[PDB]
RNA sequence: GCGAAACAGUACCGUGAGGGAAAGGUGAAAAGAACCCAGAGAUGGGAGUGAAAUAGAUUCUGAAACCAUAUGCCUACAACGUGUCAGAGCACAUUAAUGUGUGAUGGCGUGCGUUUUGAAGUAUGAGCCGGCGAGUUAUGAUAGCAAGCGUUAGUUAACCA
RNA sequence: UUCUCGCAGUCAGACAGUGGGGGAUAAGCUUCAUUGUCAAGAGGGGAAGAGCCCAGAUCAUUAAAUAAGGUCCCCAAAAUA
RNA sequence: UUGUGGUAGACGAGCGUUGUAUUGGAGUUGAAGUCAAAGCGUGAGCAUUGGUGGAUCCAAUACAAGUGAGAAUGCCGGCA
């Protein structure tokens, strides 16, 4: 009948990953975003354990978009009062707060279910060329 | 001879209330409110027995295509070398657990090259 | 039934206007009150017509099956009249002819008082009359004794 | 107005969650063998040193 | 080492000394069969099946699944129609498969 | 060893000697009394005197040490309870429902027998399966 | 079962015509619990009778909605017709059975009846639980099936035994 | 799918393509004809749907090849030019 | 080989309860009912075992039905 097929045991294991976005596009960046986090191109994902690994995303200023989308897009935010619609801009956000663009974004990437507010704590975007997690020793790629 | 009928219903109430075990609130105790739900139940797994042979293909997929993206080649290309070149019918679930036996599936990976 | 039990012939309750519900009569079949709808009746026939030729032809049939074993012994009036009024007699001639356990029946033509006086207080043993027996009960014996006599009344039957 | 859907035992043990009583503190007396209250005086007339209410 | 067998309908990988289970052959009880639909053994690739080779086992078992009980309810529609359905099933495993 | 008090239709609510039973449960001897005989409610007082016969018949009768002991569990049990009729507006007369209680206490003597219950429970299933067992040897 | 197995046409509803309740069972025999402890007492725990006191005067059998206490597990970032299919971990071991309880996690997932062109309904019927609660009967007709009798066939009704 | 016979139930339809009437070529409108669905039909697509688009659900299977529709992820699948 | 969606509906094949007629059996070495248990069928259902209980039941074939409950703003009885 069936071979019982073999699920893990809670064996997760994480690696640290740094990417420096400079000149990628958000939604090429977010895609694989959300690959590295539900961990879709390893080979032992299943969804019933949260099989993923962690992201730290550095210089979150320098992403760029394309065409007319700069001044065009609106990005907006509701607050349960009335008439609570924070509107902004892509080069308000883009000078003002980075990183709430690719945190969104990302957290649009991954489905609304009960691991997603796990999956998006592994994910560290920063806005400057610093950051403060030099205790992990991760390994640097691009396009990721 | 007036009939009492009283074991019957006694028997059929035990019998429906007995299969829903594990039920939230007062759903395992009330037999009228247990039938609902036990129906509903055996609805859901009628629809599930099919469900859950697609649901499997899927991840079955999914995984398959995890192991040959690293590979540098497409899954899609992979079903192809199988099927019109060097013909092969393995199976898939055979060839994902390939992967927990380690690089074995890899000589399959190199066999489709001729 | 529904209109034989006393009770009201007033409504409990208005038609409307009222939470409960619509019916008002104390003794409905939906009460504590009685009043079956569908019920026996004291006139039932309980009784099926058969063709007379049917249940003579019945009859044969289950004299020639019955006729036909040893189970069966022919007795007269010898044994009939050598007993007493005693049923003890017969208890000992049924354990010499170990048919104790039989539930052998006494067909008779000539109506013996002698054998009558007896066989009254044993559920296995009855004595009767051939008009009398029937189809049921000259099966039932599991042991025949029949008289000399009604071989040709039994023929002159059918 | 009134309650819509019936109130199971769940909703009536959640509510009756906070109702429960507290203890109240005790303290013994110095020349009484009982276990009194605090800051309150009992059946045998000491507060402690002062006297103030019949044996019983 | 590992193996490849494919039963009914449905595949299994094989380890020596390890059950699996399958739908009821129609064989009998405690013999050793010698399957012959193998495909894809160590190192040897037959493209349409394996050449002259098969693979042998003793069943150990026949059994019964759990019960499933299937009832057929159309919604506010006067319909209750049941049925209930095991599974007569074979759990054998391999000893000597030859290549 | 229990050596229990029973009492029979008390006239107390349910829930209300519930509450003291949850007040009470979990202390020894000493400390059940002075914390019961001075709770301002009326389920409590009776729970008191039913409590100092229990533990009087645990002294005399069954004859353990009288000073080691603690209460084990305290029920709330609806007896049977009484119905009345009650006047309302324009004749509209509704069942007042008069409440009763069974209440009962137990006392405890080791830090233990809270699992031996549940090894005789153990005891009896075991001899379920003995029986059982017994009919498969009859072949 | 007659509305009435019990001091029922009573209790009760009515000014009156009248309408009109519910409930029986210890134990073989009271052998109905001497006496002791707590408490004022009811009573309970004991002792004692008894085969049995889990048969104790609430008195045959004692399950449901209900409400409590307890072993094992789980829950306080969770959009939930609350179940189903996979699923780690945890504590146990059975009508030996690819076993049992619990279900962190993923996929799917808008009740049951009735009436309806049409149901999860912002139409309806049910608070739950247990018992009662509708296709029969009499007399005839039609048609199938089966049985007996059959070439002057077949056939009894009332009635008598 | 004709004939003889036992025995029913139905006499309020909706929808979509098309051919027309009333309406102003306005209806989830009404009223006719014709082909299919639903009434009494689950599945997949159409995000959510009785009618739309694929087809007829005996059941079990952790098994293959397809229909309508899709292949960045949500949500399984692709690229080359 | 052809098929097995399905109400209104026709039609076929079956189970269960009570009682009776017989043929066999169990029963103070413990029936029924009922509690719970990880059994066996396509179904109404049918087993086994432990505790509760101290007098009736079971198997096979027939016959006769006050006969199989989820709803009727139900009715009685109890209870949230």
């Amino acid at each position: 009948k069936t071979s019982m097929l073999t699920k893990e045991q809670a064996n997760k294991r994480r690696q640290w990953y740094i990417v420096d976005a400079a000149g990628l596009v958000l939604g090429k960046l977010a895609v694989k975003a959300a690959d590295l986090i539900r961990g879709k191109n390893k080979v032992d994902f299943t969804p019933n354990q949260d099989c993923g690994d962690y992201l730290i995303i550095i210089n979150s200023d320098q992403v760029v978009l394309t065409g007319n989308k700069k001044e065009n897009e609106f990005w907006y935010h509701h607050s349960q009062y009335i008439g609570g619609i924070k509107k902004v801009s892509g080069r308000d956000m883009l000078k003002k707060q980075s990183d709430k663009l690719v945190y969104n974004a990302v957290k649009g990437m991954l489905p609304d279910n009960r691991l997603s507010r796990r999956w998006i704590t592994k994910v560290h975007v920063f806005k400057g060329d610093k950051h403060n997690m030099e205790a992990q020793k991760p390994t640097t790629l691009n396009w990721s | 001879m007036r009939i009492k009928g009283g074991k019957q219903t006694r028997v059929r109430r035990k019998k429906w209330l007995k299969q829903a075990s594990g039920s939230f609130g007062t759903r395992h105790a009330s037999y009228k409110v247990a039938k609902q739900t036990v129906i509903q139940a055996a609805k859901y797994a009628y629809r599930d027995r099919r469900n859950k042979k697609r649901d499997f293909r899927s991840l079955w997929i999914l995984r398959l295509n995890a192991a040959l993206r690293e590979q540098g080649m497409t899954y899609s290309v992979f079903i192809n070398l199988l099927k019109k070149h060097n013909i092969e019918i393995n199976r898939k679930v055979l060839s994902e657990l390939a992967i927990k036996e380690p690089s074995k599936f890899n000589l399959i990976v190199q066999k489709v090259k001729s | 039934t529904k209109g034989e039990v006393r009770g009201g012939g007033k409504k409990p309750y208005k038609q409307k206007h009222t939470g409960k519900a619509r019916q008002g009569s104390t003794r409905n079949p939906h009460f504590v009150g009685g009043g079956i709808v569908f019920g026996p009746k004291p006139n039932r026939n309980y009784s099926l017509k058969l063709n007379k030729k049917a249940h003579t032809a019945a009859l044969h049939t289950v004299w020639s099956e019955k006729l036909a074993s040893d189970n069966t012994h022919l007795v007269d009036q010898n044994l009939f009249n050598k007993t007493e009024g005693k049923t003890k007699v017969m208890m000992q001639f049924l354990k010499s002819a170990k048919l104790l356990d039989k539930n052998v029946l006494f067909v008779v033509n000539t109506l013996n008082t002698n054998l009558e006086q007896s066989t009254s207080n044993i559920k296995n043993v009855q004595v009767k009359h051939l008009d009398k027996v029937s189809v049921r009960d000259l099966m039932l014996a599991n042991a025949l004794l029949v008289e000399k006599e009604v071989l040709k009344a039994l023929e002159g039957k059918f | 107005a009134v309650q819509q859907r019936r109130s199971s035992k769940h909703r009536r043990d959640k509510r009756r969650s906070h109702d429960a009583l507290t203890a109240q503190a005790l303290s013994v007396c110095q020349k009484c063998g009982k276990k009194k209250l605090f800051h309150r005086v009992c059946s045998c007339g000491m507060y402690g040193d002062l006297r103030v209410k019949k044996a019983y | 080492m590992h193996a490849i067998v494919v039963c009914g309908s449905k595949q299994y990988l094989v380890h020596e000394n390890d059950t699996f289970f399958v739908e009821k052959l129609e064989a009998p009880v405690g013999k050793e069969i010698q399957l012959d639909k193998v495909l894809m053994l160590d190192e040897k690739i037959g493209a349409p099946y394996l050449e002259k080779a098969r693979v042998v086992c003793v069943v150990e078992k026949h059994g019964l699944q759990r019960k499933v009980n299937v009832i057929k309810h159309i919604s506010q529609k006067h319909h209750l129609k049941k049925y209930g359905h095991r599974q007569p099933y074979t759990k054998l495993k391999v000893v000597r498969f030859v290549h | 060893m229990i050596a229990f008090a029973k009492q029979f239709r008390v006239r107390i609510s349910p829930q209300k000697a519930r509450l003291v039973c949850q007040l009470i449960v979990g202390k020894k001897t000493a400390d059940a009394q002075n914390i019961l005989s001075n709770t301002p409610k009326k389920a409590a007082t009776l729970i008191a005197k039913l409590l100092n016969s229990a533990i009087a018949n645990a002294t005399n009768n069954h004859g353990m040490n009288g000073d080691a002991l603690y209460v084990f569990e305290c029920v709330a049990n609806q007896g049977p309870s009484m119905k009345r009729t009650i006047p309302r507006a324009k004749g509209s007369s509704n069942m007042i429902t008069k409440r009763s209680s069974n209440l009962v206490v137990k006392l405890s003597d080791n830090p233990n027998e809270r699992q031996e219950l549940i090894k005789q429970q153990k005891a009896l299933v075991k001899k379920r399966v003995e029986g059982q067992q017994k009919a498969k040897m009859a072949r």
